[PDB]
């Protein structure tokens, strides 16, 4: 079980840092617990109250990072960012059969999001040997479109 | 100027493979919890506390012992407060785990056998680096991942791979700018077994309540499709360090499951070697495969007398007659006219003095007990006796079950396989074979027939039921109404198809109390050959 | 919501340049909140109330910052300047596909200004690596003339 409750940007927190938002605040939510926010039927980022404020930290974000699956196998890795702020999931196995265009959605294994949401495509794929990465293409990163709209996904702890 | 930086690039160490490209080993992508070194002993313990709560299974104080220890990394930074986090027990935290600013979540590799316990006296396991293994090969330092055991160990520089590092420019923020120099870990690091794993679950069933060890081996190269020592043990327990609990089940096992049976085990050959013993006999006396002698039920031959296994005794006998019915008296008097020096020559050119050569650690050499061994170990003289009972393979007579498999496919090809477990490892046959003796071998063959086929045979109302024609040798080597650890050892060796010899089965079970009782297990292996095509 | 509420800039506040300049009071703003600029239909820059004095801050200037859209795919940015004096869009994706002349617009989600207002258009973009800039053309540089008819921009 899982709940969608509307949210909406104040400001961005930082006028130096387009990756952070000020949300309005939403009735007794947990501190601490990390909410995850979708748009357009995507996923953009991730949400935490904190000393009463509701701040949200999109895609590329240092402190965003969610559970996502690729493909039809459900390969499953971690949502980070690099130095080019480009979305990329991080930790997949080795052996792990990904392709170029291949999507990618919420594993829904974290607590944050359901499973099945959009993420992005696999657009380009690292060796690090021990495990694999993949960057992402068509993610929400600075379209300001997605910014209005937003939903907060809460799921039952 | 500014400065440079340098980061090593560490393969994933090498996937062990089937024959049929099965695994047998392989990693398993997991977790670990890092935080920085140098820290103050007042933030640590708040840190500590962070990761007590994601990790409520472990105590507040066990982190304490683990942060100052003898583990690590391989970095110039950062310690792993805990290690060995399933993929799954992530799934919650890794996000959590991002949110607090000095704390670090990185992937680790460890070890994973799929099969357990299925030939795990071939392929071996892994362990953290001694501090002696660093010593041995320096490059054993950026995993701390080397093999201790077995395959594993044999061929741990190429399952390891080699490191490439990548230097590297870098700003006072300590981030990378150009690639200076990059240069590649290697990357085909796999290794392709010649094991079938439905054999070994085969040969893994027929020894589900025995010890000993089981060998299948392709008499034209040397593959080993089977290898099984019983007991085996779980690799997988071995990984993470042992537990003190394992440790004590595996060593005060009585059975020894520590024990590699097939290259690491000495037992008394018995009668198997007796178609080696025939071979000199004919070699270096004035007689013929069909030189026919009484056998009676035994022999005089000054103080003491030596006796034929069954009672009754066995009439007029030749070789071919010998070695079918495991006959011990045409030995007893052939070799009172052999010297011990001919006799040892012709065993040991048919390979039991010596190593097999098989691509593991510390294969055992045998002993061929002769004139001047005997002398150097007990100071005593050679009598008679000794030629005797060593005729029939005993007394001071030990050899591996390798052995007897090597020696078994020599008698069936005329050529000496070596045995190997990597594909990839071409060993030329060996031809340690005159003329003269390659021409005899079809006699001992004949023999070796007739105790699978004769009705005589010893080995004749156990080994039916087969799909294929056999040709075997069994033997029984001393230590209904006696007690298990005092029961004979029992042989069974063996090469199919008769008519146009391939492959050899050698087969041992402790204190199975006769080689012909082990006709039944030879029949199944056969089988399953003939069930999978091999035939 | 949102509203515009007229003043006029009666003076320059620095004598080093025109970038900074007092606005006519408007009665009850908030303190310290930061209000955007209109003139002729197009963002000049941002004003704040201190001390009972409002305080227009405009492109131009050190501390005139706000939220911009670039194109049809609304890419996200900040109005900045550099070494040159130039008004610049900041803290761009290297990622993006923006292009040369592509319409500037308020973004809307700053609260300072609502959005759709016109800024500029894009005449050059430098790759940084880590992030890009684009410079502007037909912007409103900020120039010698005291403005009579300028709007404050309320978002509530």
């Amino acid at each position: 079980k899982m709940t969608y409750t509307p949210t909406f940007m104040t400001s961005f927190i930082s006028l130096e840092d387009t990756h952070s938002v000020s949300l309005n605040p939403i009735v007794n939510l947990e501190e601490n617990k990390i909410y995850g926010l979708v748009s357009h039927n995507q996923a953009i980022g991730i949400a935490v109250l904190e000393k009463g404020r509701l701040n949200g930290f999109l895609n590329a974000h240092k402190r965003c990072a969610y559970s996502v699956m690729i493909g039809q196998n459900q390969v499953l890795g971690f949502i980070g960012t690099n130095f080019k702020q480009e979305l990329v999931v991080d930790f997949i196995v080795p052996s792990a059969e990904i392709n170029i265009g291949d999507q990618v959605l919420t594993s829904g294994l974290d607590g944050i999001f359901g499973a099945g949401v959009f993420v992005g495509e696999v657009s380009s794929i690292e060796d690090h040997y021990t495990y694999k990465s993949a960057v992402l293409k068509n993610a929400f990163l600075s379209g300001a479109k997605l910014l209005r709209h937003v939903f907060l996904s809460d799921v039952k702890n | 100027r500014n400065m440079t930086k340098k980061e090593f690039l560490v393969p994933t160490r090498g996937n062990i493979t089937d024959r049929n490209d099965e695994f047998l080993a392989t990693n398993e992508l997991v977790f670990g919890v890092f935080l920085p070194s140098g820290l103050k002993q007042k933030d640590l313990l708040e840190k500590i506390e962070i990761i007590q709560k994601f990790f409520p299974n472990f105590s507040k104080e066990t982190l304490l012992n683990n942060y100052q220890k003898e583990n690590s990394l391989y970095n110039h930074n950062l310690i792993k407060v805990v290690g060995f986090i399933p993929y799954a027990t992530m799934q919650p935290l890794y996000a959590k785990l991002i949110q607090t600013q000095g704390i670090f979540a990185l992937p680790l590799d460890k070890r994973y056998y799929p099969n357990n316990a299925l030939a795990s006296h071939v392929l071996g396991y892994v362990g953290v680096a001694s501090l002696q293994d660093l010593k041995d090969d320096e490059e054993n330092q950026y995993s701390q991942i080397v093999g201790k055991t077995g395959i594993e160990k044999e061929y741990n520089k190429l399952l390891q791979g080699k490191v490439g590092y990548k230097i590297m420019r870098v700003n006072a923020l300590n981030q990378e700018l150009a690639t200076l120099e990059v240069v590649l870990p290697s990357t085909n690091n796999h290794l392709q077994l010649s094991l079938d794993k439905r054999l070994q679950k085969e040969a893994d069933k027929l020894f589900e309540n025995k010890r000993g060890a089981i060998l299948v081996m392709d008499a034209e190269n040397g593959e080993l499709l089977v290898a099984g020592s019983y007991p085996e043990y779980n690799l997988n327990d071995f990984v993470g360090g042992i537990s003190q609990d394992k440790w004590q089940k595996l060593q005060d096992d009585i059975y020894n499951p520590l024990l590699n049976r097939f290259a690491n085990a000495l037992y008394p050959p018995g009668s198997v070697v007796k178609m080696g013993v025939g071979l000199s006999f004919l070699e270096n006396l004035h007689i013929t495969e069909n030189t026919t002698i009484p056998t009676p039920p035994f022999i005089e031959v000054g103080k003491h007398k030596f006796r034929d296994w069954k009672k009754t005794g066995h009439g007029n006998s030749n070789l071919y007659k010998a070695i079918r019915e495991s006959v011990d008296v045409y030995f007893y008097k052939f070799g009172l006219e052999i010297s011990i020096e001919k006799l040892s020559k012709t065993l040991r050119e048919v390979g039991f003095g010596e190593k097999t050569g098989v691509d593991l650690p510390n294969e055992f050499v045998g002993i061929v007990p002769d004139n001047l061994w005997k002398l150097k170990r007990f100071n005593q003289d050679w009598r008679v006796g000794d030629t005797l009972i060593t005729a029939i393979g005993q007394g001071s007579f030990l050899a591996t079950p390798l052995q007897v498999l090597a020696y078994t496919g020599l008698i069936a090809t005329g050529k000496l396989a070596t045995p190997h477990f990597a594909i990839n490892n071409k060993q030329p046959l060996k031809d340690p074979l005159n003329s003269f003796q390659k021409k005899k071998l079809q006699a001992l063959r004949v023999g070796m027939y007739e105790v699978c086929n004769h009705k005589d045979g010893t080995a004749y109302h156990s080994t039916r039921g087969s799909k294929i024609t056999l040709a075997c040798k069994t033997g029984t080597a001393q230590v209904k109404d006696m007690e298990y650890f005092h029961r004979s050892h029992a042989w069974i060796t063996a090469f199919l198809p008769y008519e146009k010899p391939k492959y050899a089965i050698t087969i041992l079970v402790e204190h199975g109390e006769g080689g012909s009782k082990l006709g039944g297990l030879l029949v199944k292996m056969s089988n399953k050959l003939y069930e999978l095509g091999y035939l």
